[PDB]
């Protein structure tokens, strides 16, 4: 609690500051080009900043966490803080991190690499912004004015509702991702019809290259494994609140229930965080290598095996419960079968590297690093598929050191990938590349002395959600050797954002773009391509250029103001709802009536 | 340790995968600065991998349901297990005894453990014995055990944290036929009635004997609902900020 | 005109299906809605439009039948 | 030309996997009711509300092909889309009654946890059904200062067809629950 006092005063002064230091005159620069604009080069821009400014907050929670856990009988954080810091951690990424990461790459990217102007529907592309971000302001609010949960990103039912206790701890975690679980949906809706009908004259679907190829099965998952989280959650909120008995322990319903319906989102959606990290490295890995990515019928005829593959292998995170045994091998050969799609992917970077020239420049050190790193997670997770034997190392820091390897260097380099190499697109210039290998090195040695400690710590005998540790066999110097590796990565956000402070071998429509920052309209003709790769095939081979008096009409699809009001409205009745108001909402029946209102205005407005 | 078998001669099958991509990397890259049919055919490997142990997993999740370690189909011991939020309680069917926090098992006997919950979703891990089962609050899961070799395995719970889950830790201890029949036969204070309602509150404890089996209130393992009758009988439910320590209404057996 | 042989013929499908309880009562349910929904997709967005729909009823069974599975 | 109907298309797609997750929980939560009242519902009224739910698309079905697509009756789109939308709240109506009569016994989420399902699965079921009647009358407001001509007014038919994907998992209920 002492420590909670001093950040709502910070709080309030950030939310101070923005008044006196920006807000002399914003409605005309903010609310113009800003917060409701249209161009899809600008949403993404507030896509990643948001991530950015997450990875601070998920940044000195993660660090405390391992800061609390440095050695046994350590004092910094008591139960019920080390409960609520942790999850906030895992809740923060992938959903308000990796997501906004991931699409902010994709809403940017995408877009320009199609030849097309904006997206489908470049309108419904506004709220989906704020969509998430009044639920991440929902999710991080619970920092002082309420209480953040403290059940884990999973939060099983049977320690959620009067079990737990905090009224407005796990109604933050469910309002809070039940409105961006809405603006991530119409996110995967959107583009699966820009890619689909929207593509230039030539660009064939086959070959488009295979980075918006993942785009494409990126949001095919994101339209089927989102409904369900829609639901799941709806069904916990009507336990919590309004008071439904789907999975209380009280009226006899089912607590394992929400279990299966949190997986079936739950692991379709864990591949959602690693298809457009492998999109990203795919580029970048056959961008600066100079060569063609070999193998297409056996790469994207891969991309779509664990496209519909994931919807058969859920059942792994379980095993534990004591199923039918048969279900239990059914999920465990299966699982076995998802990891040969996935790991075909590894033999096609390394054979595109092969026989053609390269050169280490920082985006191609995150690449440099992915090939390994995501391997030596991926050779973990092979074991946790084994149903006989994930009962041994089932939770116990050996599957958080699985992951951990997984998804930080599968995503989290994407995202610090597509940051820099995508960064001239940005705004003028880029990043400085030799420290920038600093931040580089530092930032990877610390990564393995953090996470693989970690798998001697799990199969020792260290389980996960545990805040002190005890002089069991000597196994204390494994849980402080992971603090100083999770310490060291800490060391380089500084470096990150002190490179951001200072303010190309291209191959596809990335820099054939008129100039650096590309305008509004982006591309004045759209570009003919008719081949594999057009930037290669469009500068030794001729020319081909933006030839003036070929220019035509613009687009016109301008700003519109109800996206925000629009997400208030979700927004005011989330909170509601989640502060207090247990089992109704005085104001978060207004939301649903504002909504429905600008629902009226949705096709009551002509443009 | 029946699983373990698989863990350490799988971590060599990675080892060298791990190494593989180290011959694919080092070995060119270095050498190679400015300073269709392959895949096809490897596609007979992949499976060679993972077909590898389809088979001996599979022959592993149907060899721990009927019948486990050194017994074929005799000397059948249940214990039936529940889970109480941060604390263990332990009811022997085969004669009036029930212990907290703490068990005895003799060696080379199949102990048929009846698990099951209270309040909170749980798991006796125990690292000693292998496979770790739910602990379902509505239903009993069935899981045989033994003990490999005499002394004193550590245990814990799968930990689905909750202020206090972390200490679930209780000690067991895997003793010898004879010094388990004279265990027995000491022990069997008495089911008080009141005592096990005294149990659910979570704080802190120690041994508490209890010479008395406690299935005879409602099973436990069916009808999960005495969570209610449990922490609400005695006046209390739990907030986050102040007015805690268990809403007044004392009557408990705490530490110190 | 068309329509209402579909149409027709569809209200046959829901009173043989009282005839039912008052496999084999799983398939008329979605042959029920193949001829509710065959007059309005395809084509020229089609192929796409209707191949939505076919692993959506794919999940449907993935996910009733699998949690029925446990 | 208009890309929305294919995009509000697969939105469709993904209600059905909305859908499927809610039948995924009211089946595994069938065989409960342990402590309470046992299901036993009016059986004239399932056929009742169906059999004007089918024939609520019966006069849909035809109400676009023979409507805009073939000939034109511009006349008729105050003729057949409102006696459609009068069916609309007979589904409504009739289940506002089937709840109000469900107090006796069985109220709500909180008798039962099987009720808790029937009473959603149908629930959000009677939410889909009742924004449709708001969206459905949403565009009838253009036959005044716009009245625009077919191929070009999309609003009708990617309402048409979102209020048909209705009447699938509709009878998918039918067979589901009953
Ligand atoms: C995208 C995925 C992702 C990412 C990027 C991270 C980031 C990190 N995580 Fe986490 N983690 C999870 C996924 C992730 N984590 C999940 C899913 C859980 C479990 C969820 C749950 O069940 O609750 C979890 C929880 C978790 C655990 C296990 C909890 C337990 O079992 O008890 C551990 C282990 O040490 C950990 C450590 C770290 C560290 C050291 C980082 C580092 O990357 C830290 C990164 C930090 C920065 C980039 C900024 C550095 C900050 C500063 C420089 C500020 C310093 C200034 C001051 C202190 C004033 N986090
Ligand atoms: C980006 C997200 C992501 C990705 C891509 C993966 C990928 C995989 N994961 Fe994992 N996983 C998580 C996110 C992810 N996971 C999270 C968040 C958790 C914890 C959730 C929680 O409880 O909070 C988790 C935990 C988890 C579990 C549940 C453990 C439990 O019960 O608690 C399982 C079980 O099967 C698993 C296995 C796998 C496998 C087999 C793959 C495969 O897809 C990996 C494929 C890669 C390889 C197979 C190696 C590369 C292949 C080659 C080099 C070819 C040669 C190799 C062979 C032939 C073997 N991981
Ligand atoms: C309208 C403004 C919208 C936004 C995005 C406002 C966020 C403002 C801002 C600078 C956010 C940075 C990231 C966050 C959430 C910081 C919160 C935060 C602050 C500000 C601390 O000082 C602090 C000190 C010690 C430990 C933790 C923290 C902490 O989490
Ligand atoms: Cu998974």
């Amino acid at each position: 609690p002492l420590i909670l006092g001093a950040q709502v005063s910070i709080a309030l002064s950030t939310i101070a500051i923005i008044f006196v230091l920006t807000y002399f005159k914003k409605w005309k620069w903010l609310w113009s080009e800003w917060i409701t604009t249209v161009d899809h080069k600008k949403l993404g821009i507030m896509y990643i900043i948001s991530a950015v400014i997450m990875l601070f907050r998920g940044g000195v929670d993660g660090l405390m966490m391992r800061a609390q856990l440095a050695l046994p009988n350590n004092s910094f954080l008591d139960s019920n803080h080390y409960n609520e810091i942790f999850t906030t951690h895992g809740t923060i990424m992938i959903i308000f991190m990796a997501m906004p990461f991931l699409i902010g790459l994709i809403n940017v990217v995408v877009p320009l690499q199609i030849g097309a102007r904006d997206v489908a529907f470049p309108y419904l592309n506004n709220l989906s912004f704020w969509t998430f971000f009044v639920g991440a302001m929902l999710f991080n609010i619970s920092f002082v004015i309420g209480g953040s949960p403290n059940a884990g990103w999973t939060s099983y039912m049977p320690l959620a509702s009067n079990d737990m206790s905090p009224g407005p701890g796990e109604n933050y975690y469910l309002l809070g991702l039940q409105i961006a679980g809405i603006g991530t949906l119409m996110t995967g809706i959107n583009f699966m019809v820009t890619i689909l009908k929207m593509r230039t004259k030539g660009m064939t679907l086959m070959r488009m290259p295979m980075f918006t190829w993942t785009t494409l099965i990126t949001m095919v998952i994101i339209v089927f494994a989102f409904p369900v989280l829609t639901v799941a959650l709806a069904l916990l909120s009507f336990d919590r609140l309004f008071g439904a008995h789907f999975f209380t322990l009280e009226a006899g319903g089912m607590p394992m229930l929400w279990a299966n319906l949190f997986w079936i989102w739950g692991h379709p959606e864990v591949y959602i965080v690693i298809l457009p990290a492998f999109g990203i490295f795919s580029e970048i890995i056959s961008s600066f290598a100079r060569k063609q990515l070999f193998g297409y019928k056996a790469m994207v005829g891969s991309i779509i095996a664990i496209s519909v593959l994931s919807f058969l292998v859920w059942t792994h995170h379980f095993f534990t419960m004591g199923n039918s045994a048969s279900v239990n091998s059914f999920f465990s050969i299966t699982t076995m079968a998802i990891s040969i799609p996935t790991g075909v992917k590894i033999f096609n970077w390394l054979f595109t590297m092969y026989k053609g020239r390269i050169s280490f420049t920082t985006p191609m050190l995150w690449a440099l690093a992915f090939i390994p790193n995501f391997v030596i997670g991926g050779v973990t997770g092979v074991m946790l598929a084994m149903a006989a034997a994930d009962y041994q190392y089932h939770n116990t820091y050996f599957l958080v050191s699985h992951f951990h390897y997984v998804l930080i260097a599968g995503t989290v380099f994407a995202c610090f990938a597509g940051f820099i190499f995508w960064y001239p697109k940005m705004f003028g210039h880029k990043l400085n590349e030799r420290i920038g290998k600093w931040f580089f090195w530092i930032f990877m040695i610390g990564f393995n002395i953090c996470f693989f400690p970690q798998y001697f710590l799990g199969l020792q005998g260290m389980p996960r959600r545990i805040y002190t540790y005890g002089p069991n066999d000597g196994w204390t110097t494994l849980n402080f050797i992971s603090t100083v590796g999770a310490f060291m990565m800490g060391v380089g956000f500084l470096i990150l954002c002190y490179n951001i402070y200072y303010s190309g071998v291209g191959r596809t429509l990335d820099w054939a773009t008129s100039s650096a920052i590309p305008p509004h309209y982006n591309f004045a003709v759209l570009p003919e391509v008719k081949s594999q790769d057009a930037f290669l095939h469009m500068k030794e081979e001729k020319t081909e250029l933006y030839p003036e008096s070929k220019f035509k009409k613009i687009h016109m699809p301008s700003n519109s103001g109800r996206p925000f009001f629009m997400s208030v409205a979700f927004g005011l009745a989330g909170f509601g709802l989640v502060f207090e108001w247990y089992w109704m909402g005085v104001v978060g029946l207004i939301g649903v009536l504002l909504c429905m209102v600008l629902r009226s205005f949705e096709y009551d407005n002509g443009y | 340790q029946q699983s373990d078998l698989i863990l350490l001669s799988i971590g060599f099958m990675l080892f060298i995968v791990g190494v593989v991509f180290v011959l694919f990397t080092i070995i060119l890259v270095k050498y190679r600065d400015r300073k269709t049919f392959l895949e096809v055919v490897w596609t007979v490997i992949p499976i060679l991998i993972v077909i590898a142990l389809s088979v001996p997993t599979v022959q592993t999740i149907y060899s721990l349901e009927k019948a486990p370690e050194a017994t074929k189909d005799k000397e059948p011991l249940v214990v039936y297990a529940t889970s109480v939020d941060w604390k263990w309680v332990f009811s022997y069917p085969e004669q009036d005894i029930e212990t907290v926090n703490y068990l005895n098992i003799p060696v080379d006997r199949p102990i048929l453990f009846k698990i099951s919950s209270a309040d909170s979703m749980a798991s006796l891990w125990i690292p000693q014995l292998g496979g770790q089962k739910y602990a379902m609050a509505g239903m009993l899961m069935d899981q045989y055990l033994q003990a490999d070799k005499v002394g004193t395995y550590e245990g814990r719970n799968a930990n689905f944290t909750g202020e206090h889950f972390a200490d679930q830790e209780f000690d067991v201890n895997a003793v010898t036929e004879k010094d388990f029949n004279s265990w027995v036969k000491k022990t069997q204070p008495k089911l008080t009635k009141e005592k096990y309602d005294e149990l659910m509150l979570p704080e802190n404890v120690d041994e508490l004997t209890f010479s008395s089996t406690h299935l005879k209130y409602v099973d436990h393992g069916q009808d999960a609902e005495y969570a209610m009758e449990a922490r609400k009988r005695l006046g209390y439910q739990a907030v986050s900020p102040h007015s805690k320590t268990d809403p007044f209404e004392n009557v408990k057996k705490n530490e110190f | 005109x068309x329509x209402x042989x579909x149409x027709x013929x569809x209200x046959x499908x829901x009173x043989x299906x009282x005839x039912x309880x008052x496999f084999g009562f799983a398939f008329i349910q979605a042959a029920l809605q193949l001829l509710m929904f065959m007059h309005m997709t395809e084509s020229e967005n089609g192929t796409i439009q209707v191949g939505n729909t076919l692993f959506g009823f794919f999940g449907a069974i993935v996910i009733v039948l699998g949690s029925i599975w446990i | 030309g208009r890309l929305n109907i294919l995009g509000f298309w697969i939105f469709l797609g993904a209600e059905i996997v909305l859908f499927s997750t809610l039948f995924a929980t009211f089946f595994v939560l069938k065989n409960r009711t342990a402590g309470g009242v046992l299901p036993d519902e009016l059986f004239e009224v399932n056929l009742v509300m169906i059999m004007t739910f089918l024939l609520l698309i019966s006069s849909f079905t035809c109400g676009i092909a023979v409507h805009e697509m073939r000939r034109g009756s511009l006349k008729g789109v105050v003729i057949w889309t409102i006696i459609t939308l009068l069916l609309g709240a007979g589904f409504v109506g009739c289940e506002i009654n089937e709840f109000v009569h469900y107090v006796h016994e069985g109220a709500a989420l909180s008798t039962s946890a099987f009720w808790s399902g029937f009473f959603v699965l149908l629930g959000t079921h009677g939410t889909h059904v009742t924004i449709g009647i708001f969206w459905i009358t949403g565009i009838l407001i253009q036959l005044k200062k716009r009245g625009l001509t077919p191929q070009t007014s999309s609003k009708i038919f990617i309402s048409s067809l979102y209020w048909h994907f209705l009447d699938v998992v509709w009878i998918f209920i039918f067979t589901g629950v009953y």
